[PDB]
């Protein structure tokens, strides 16, 4: 039923360590360039009434 | 001919015979940068007092003109007056400036004095946006650092100060190692020190405080955005040449490449600028212009420019910043050899205008740092060495993929992200 058994489970193995670390180098590069928004401070002063 | 002496107070002077004007003075080696943020503005208070009404009515009973200048490396004092009373100058310099400061810090005048700075510096926080533009740049550049300070001083701060702490700065500052006497125009060298050392023109000891922190650079931006204003006003810049580096000519050479555009001026619309090909069409901008500022510790190279395109301000940005990317890799002869001679020019004028004050200053701010004074021709054939091979060896290092600063006001809205600005310092097809 199963012919191809032995070579999905390996080619499987290659995929999941590639993918795997692609996704942990994708945070690392998604806070990389995050980084300039998470740590943006606001402040507030109330512009004068004059105008 | 430039002369320095040694002897006494490092004593410098430039003779110009032609001139019919004469200006003694004395610049310090201090500056907005020696200042803390609590006491920031005491240089701008000092400058005031001495130019407050009843100093400057004395010094123009005389016949005498009187001129202060406050930047980040130096402090300048200047009198200015006709050629054969360059030796009253020296007699009101040491009257009023240095012998006695208790007049000039009486209740009243301080009091007065605070109030007029207070309402300048407030004008010009809200209603003057190109220069406090830079000076943001300047206060996010180097900030936690003593360069980023403004020199006109801090709304907040400037009330704070009382008179203990302008007697504390002079106490600290204004020393005789630290001062440098110059003279301008119609007087001789010999005359001056003569003049010099028939009175005392002692200043004070010595050992001026020595910062713990030199001042770093840091990829930083600030947005001030205010809708109710017409335009939008943006000022860039990456980390330059200080003073005395080999590559400060080739810095000023490559600012001089891309220069300056004004829309409305026919004329500046036929220059040989190529950047202008890409901005005209849509009319992208109203003016920009391109610095080279170096201090004595850092440099700033960059543009500022102001714009009513509200719409476009992106593809502005982007087009400059490709014209920078060409410096690297493809710099051609033709642009370097029109660089020397609008350099030339631009230092000319400079360095040999009418007005003495300016020679005053720039060789009193030349002589504290170098120790010596630069000729007029020695410069130009530094200018004129210069060739295709530095400008590439010192592009690939000061503006190839390096950090930015960035500071803007008015409908900066269309202004992108950081770091879709910071990607454009390559080219990603080289
Ligand atoms: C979804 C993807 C969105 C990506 C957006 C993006 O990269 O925009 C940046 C940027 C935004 O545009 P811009 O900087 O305002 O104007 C264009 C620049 O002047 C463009 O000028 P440039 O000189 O800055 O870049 C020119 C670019 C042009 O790239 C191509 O023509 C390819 O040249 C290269 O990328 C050459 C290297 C290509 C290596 C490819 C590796 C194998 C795959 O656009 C580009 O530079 C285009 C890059 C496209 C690369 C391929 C993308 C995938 C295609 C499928």
């Amino acid at each position: 039923a199963e012919p191809e058994h032995d070579e999905r489970k390996r080619l499987g193995l290659k995929t999941v360590i590639i993918l795997s670390s692609l996704y942990l180098l994708s945070i690392w590069v998604k806070k990389f360039k995050w980084a300039g928004i998470k740590t943006r401070k606001f402040v507030f002063n109330p512009p004068k009434p004059r105008k | 001919e430039v002369t320095q002496l040694s002897n006494g107070i490092v004593v410098a002077t430039e003779h110009n015979p032609s001139a019919h004007t004469a200006s003694v003075g004395v610049v310090f080696g201090s500056g907005a940068a020696n200042e803390n943020p609590y006491n920031n503005g005491v240089s701008n208070l000092w400058k005031n007092i001495f130019l407050s009404k009843e100093n400057s009515a004395v010094a123009a009973k005389e016949g005498l003109a009187l001129s202060s200048n406050i930047s980040r490396d130096f402090q300048s004092y200047i009198v200015s007056s006709l050629p054969g009373s360059t030796d009253k100058s020296l007699d009101f310099l040491n009257q009023s400036f240095i012998q006695q400061k208790a007049n000039l810090l009486s209740s009243s005048n301080f009091e007065a004095t605070k109030k007029s700075v207070l309402k300048q510096v407030q004008d010009f926080e809200e209603n003057d946006h190109p220069n406090r533009v830079l000076e943001h740049l300047h206060s996010t550049a180097f900030q936690n650092t003593p360069l980023s300070l403004p020199t006109r001083g801090t709304l907040e701060s400037l009330e704070n100060l009382v008179v203990a702490d302008l007697e504390s700065f002079a106490n600290n500052h204004f020393l005789n190692s630290n001062a440098v006497v110059v003279g301008t125009g119609n007087i001789k060298h010999e005359d001056l020190v003569n003049s010099i050392e028939s009175k005392n023109l002692s200043l004070q000891t010595g050992t001026k405080p020595v910062l713990k922190k030199k001042a770093a650079f840091l990829g930083s931006e600030v947005r001030l955005r205010d809708d109710t204003l017409p335009k939008a006003w943006i000022s860039l810049a990456v980390e330059g040449e200080p003073v005395n580096s080999p590559n400060y000519f080739v810095a000023k050479l490559a600012a001089q490449i891309f220069g300056s555009y004004n829309a409305f001026e026919p004329a500046s619309r036929l220059q040989g600028i190529k950047l202008l090909d890409n901005i005209q069409e849509y009319q992208l901008c109203d003016n920009f212009n391109h610095f080279s500022l170096s201090y004595k510790d850092s440099g700033l190279w960059g543009f500022s420019t102001a714009t009513r395109n509200v719409t476009m301000i992106d593809d502005l940005i982007h087009f400059t910043l490709k014209q920078w990317n060409r410096l690297t890799i493809s710099v051609t002869d033709t642009e370097v050899e029109r660089a020397k001679s609008l350099l030339k020019l631009q230092l000319g004028q400079l360095y040999e205008s009418g007005n003495p004050v300016n020679d005053a200053n720039l060789l009193g701010a030349e002589v504290l740092i170098k120790g010596s004074k630069l000729s007029l021709g020695e410069a130009f054939k530094k200018i004129d060495a210069i060739t295709v091979k530095d400008v590439k060896a010192w592009a690939g290092k000061r503006l190839w993929d390096q950090d930015i600063a960035i500071a803007g006001t008015g409908q900066i809205e269309g202004l992108l992200d950081y770091m879709r600005i910071r990607s454009d310092m390559s080219m990603m097809r080289w």
